[PDB]
């Protein structure tokens, strides 16, 4: 019930008159935490200035071009054997899997994991991974 | 309505008896409710017709001439409540023509010490019942503290200027019995800091919206808080208010420290994006050095070596996406950062210059209390709000003096006549006094009763001024100390020119420090030949009263000259000073409510003293010593309407005692 924008908690009206100097005091602790706090805003100020300027240039002179790939169907001998490949590296990261072939979807990798399961022993590539 | 009006009029309840119509009409009020309403309307009807021509004396007799069937049928029931408005002052009081004059035989004799409005009040009153009264006045006039200076042209008052709004206010029946120039006083009140330059519209408003703010505060800090008791001691409205700023200034840092905590915890959360960045940059970097060695095995490569080129491909775009995203976010942070950036709160409860302004409007409460703001009852300072008049303030034009003059007209008062010693036996009363231009010259006045309408300021005198034989009793005493009687001053400037605002009452002077807050504070501008009045109030008043008149003056033309000009403002050419509490016969300028007081204290002043018997075991005295005066009436103190009206109480009371109700 005070008056908007007036602040007058019991808990603080105590803190301010138990005491002769209880006022001054609690604003006086008050202007140092502020004090500090606004010292250790210039630290990460300058701090943080230091670190976006090692990212000058950002990653631009290390993105590669976007190249696209015609999903095609088919299994070459060479994208099979980058598939077990990436098995080995990649476990069961289907998408990874598709990214490193280029041209085999999601789906079509996973149809790689059973069609070719005995003759790759994938099973055995898939333990090979979970070692390292 | 009409017969409602009467009763507003007369500070009654139209609907309800009060409880002193209770005690004189015991039947009634215990009885039937349409009586009841038959006796409302029989008491409101007889105050309108009073009120409708106060000029001349309402008799009963004519009362019933003019109430009509059915509330003319028990004249028994119309003589009673007529009577009882005549003895306790509600009608038939002030200066009327007397249709019956006054009958030669007197009964009892009362003297009165003090010729105020209280005491001129009472004696009016007690002559009107049949009763010889003798006023005993100190000073060579009338009026007490309704003072009006005059010379030539010029017409000011030194203490009680203003009359409050006339709705219930018994001043309104004086003003039409006596010709006073009442004139609005129209409140608008521009300040100027103590530069002579205006303050500004928007400062003028946020900082006194502030200070009722505050006040609100200090309200709320004393009913719901409860406090009102601190190291054991009663709080004042002043300890409360450094309270409520104290926590005002403390809420600002605070909110300043959750501000710059927000920003630490951006800051925190950018410093550690930017370290996530910095790492996967050199990851990148390292990881494309890979895939640019991988990719230069020209072909044919076999399927390894391939595989090496396309992998490296990939975690190197998995990381360009994950960096991507890392910037993205990067910039989401530096947005709030930058309108944290931007939305400081408030840097300062007040500053300096506000803190100043505000000080004026506690001066101004320092002035209309009459005490410095630590001395208010925190819980008590406003009791008497609740029984404010309606209507706008007034001035007298002619100077307040024309009231208590009016008064005195047919009284036997002996001016120039100081009490020393009031004697109140079982069998009576004598009052020793001495003239005061040769304190040798000694007087004895024997009277039936005393009534003591001195100031609270001279019964608080130690050593005293009036001694009481017997003393008055402790419950009595307590109470004079506990009250507050408070101090404020008036310079009267008499120029031959106006050059302030005419169409203005009022112009504030903001003082530049907290302890001179009170020091000419305040000019009015309410007569008709050029006059300012100033005002000293609070911890200023008693400073100044040790300062020189001509020092005093020159600050005050120093103050008008910043505001006005240097060369618009010429020598006045009369100048008074009020010095109340030097003032013997005053002591001070009006009661106030003190921490460690309260209302009930005001009616323990009311109560009269009753002396012990002179054989032992005889039968019970009556009271002999009364009281009245501003500082004895709870629900109007520290007025002339207050004092008015304790005097026609304690005029029913006497006569009540002396001649039977
Ligand atoms: C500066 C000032 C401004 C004020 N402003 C206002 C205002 O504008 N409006 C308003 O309504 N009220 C105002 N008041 C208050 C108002 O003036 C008083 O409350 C009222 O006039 C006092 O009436 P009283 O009869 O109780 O006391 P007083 O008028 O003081 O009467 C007491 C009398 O007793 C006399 N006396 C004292 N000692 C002795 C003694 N030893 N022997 C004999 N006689 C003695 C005194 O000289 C005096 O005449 C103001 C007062 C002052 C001083
Ligand atoms: O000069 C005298 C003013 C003293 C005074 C003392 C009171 F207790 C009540 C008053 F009505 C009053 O006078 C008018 C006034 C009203 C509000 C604020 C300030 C003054």
């Amino acid at each position: 019930k005070p008056p908007k924008g007036m602040f007058l908690s019991q808990e603080d009206v105590e803190a301010v008159s138990a005491n002769a100097t209880a006022a001054t005091t609690v604003l006086r602790q008050l202007d140092m935490e502020l004090v500090s706090v606004k010292r250790q805003i210039q630290n990460i100020k300058q701090t943080n200035s230091a670190l976006k300027e090692k990212l000058d240039g950002g990653i631009e002179p290390y993105r590669l071009p976007e190249v696209i790939q015609k999903c095609n169907a088919r299994w070459t001998t060479e994208e099979q054997l980058l598939a077990v490949q990436a098995i080995r590296k990649y476990g069961r990261d289907f998408q990874a899997i598709s990214d490193v072939i280029g041209n085999k979807s999601v789906v079509q990798v996973k149809n790689f994991f059973v069609n070719y399961r005995r003759r790759f022993n994938i099973d055995e590539v898939l333990q090979e991974w979970e070692a390292e | 309505s009409g017969v409602e009006g009467a009763a507003f009029q007369s500070r009654l309840p139209h609907d309800r008896m009060t409880s002193q119509e209770a005690a004189c009409f015991p039947d009634i009020i215990s009885g039937p409710q349409q009586t009841q309403k038959v006796f409302l309307f029989i008491r409101n009807r007889t105050l309108q017709l009073w009120l409708d021509n106060p000029k001349i004396q309402l008799t009963f007799e004519a009362t019933l001439q003019q109430l009509e069937a059915p509330y003319n049928s028990d004249t028994v029931l119309v003589h009673r409540v007529h009577s009882y408005l005549e003895r306790h002052g509600l009608i038939n009081f002030g200066i009327y023509k007397r249709i019956k004059p006054l009958p030669t035989k007197k009964t009892g004799k009362v003297i009165i010490i003090g010729s105020g409005v209280s005491g001129l009040a009472a004696a009016r009153q007690l002559q009107s019942f049949g009763m010889d009264v003798t006023l005993l006045e100190a000073r060579d006039r009338v009026g007490g503290r309704v003072a009006t200076f005059r010379k030539g042209n010029y017409v000011a008052d030194l203490g009680a200027m203003v009359v409050t709004g006339l709705g219930g206010n018994p001043m309104a029946v004086v003003s039409k019995q006596v010709n006073m120039e009442l004139a609005k006083i129209k409140q608008k009140c521009p300040l100027y800091e103590a530069n002579g330059q205006a303050v500004p519209k928007e400062k003028d408003e946020m900082v006194e919206q502030e200070f009722n703010r505050l006040l609100e505060a200090t309200s709320y800090l004393s009913h719901q808080l409860d406090f009102n008791v601190l190291n054991n001691k009663p709080v004042s409205l002043g300890q409360a208010l450094e309270v409520v700023i104290q926590l005002q200034e403390k809420h600002v840092k605070d909110e300043q420290i959750e501000h710059w905590k927000k920003i630490v915890k951006t800051q925190e959360e950018l410093k550690e994006l930017l370290n996530k960045m910095v790492n996967l940059k050199e990851k990148i970097k390292e990881l494309h050095q890979q895939y640019k060695e991988a990719s230069e095995v020209k072909p044919p490569r076999d399927i390894t070596a391939e595989f090496l080129v396309k992998s490296k491909h990939r975690d190197l775009t998995a990381l360009c996406k994950e960096y991507d995203e890392l910037a993205e976010t990067q910039g989401k942070l530096e947005e709030k950062l930058q309108e944290l950036e931007a939305n400081p709160p408030s840097d300062v409860y007040l500053s300096s210059r506000d803190r100043q302004i505000l000080d004026w409007h506690f001066a101004n409460l320092e002035f209309a209390n009459a005490t410095p703001l630590s001395t208010l009852s925190l819980k008590h300072w406003d009791q008497d709000d609740d029984f404010e008049f309606t209507g706008s303030h007034l001035t007298v034009r002619n100077g307040y003096s024309c009231v208590p003059v009016a008064l005195a007209e047919g009284l036997d008062i002996k001016l120039n006549t100081a009490v020393r010693q009031v004697r109140y036996t079982a069998s009576g009363c004598e009052v020793i006094a001495v003239n005061t231009r040769s304190t040798s010259q000694t007087f004895i006045y024997k009277c039936d009763a005393v009534l003591c309408t001195l100031p609270l300021g001279v019964l608080k005198q130690q050593p005293p001024a009036v001694q009481f034989v017997p003393p008055l009793p402790e419950w009595k005493t307590s109470a004079v100390q506990r009250m507050g009687f408070g101090n404020l001053n008036k310079v009267v400037l008499c120029f031959d020119r106006v050059f302030w605002d005419p169409s203005v009452n009022l112009f504030g002077h903001v003082g530049s420090t907290t302890a001179s807050r009170g020091e000419l504070f305040l000019f009015w501008n309410l007569y008709k030949a050029p006059i300012l009045l100033a005002l000293v109030a609070g911890e200023a008043a008693g400073i100044m009263e040790n300062i020189s008149d001509d020092v005093i003056v020159g600050r005050c033309l120093a103050i008008l000259k910043g505001i006005f000009g240097s060369s618009a403002v010429p020598q006045p050419k009369e100048t008074v000073v009020s010095r109340w509490r030097a003032d013997p016969w005053a002591r001070g300028s009006y009661s106030y409510v003190a921490a460690g007081s309260s209302g009930n204290d005001y009616d323990l002043m009311a109560q009269p003293i009753t002396p012990g018997p002179s054989i032992p075991g005889a039968p019970q005295p009556i009271p002999r010593l009364f009281f009245a005066g501003e500082h004895t009436i709870r629900n109007y103190p520290a007025t002339v309407h207050g004092a008015l009206l304790s005097g026609l109480r304690e005029a029913g009371r006497i006569a009540d005692q002396f001649l039977g109700a």
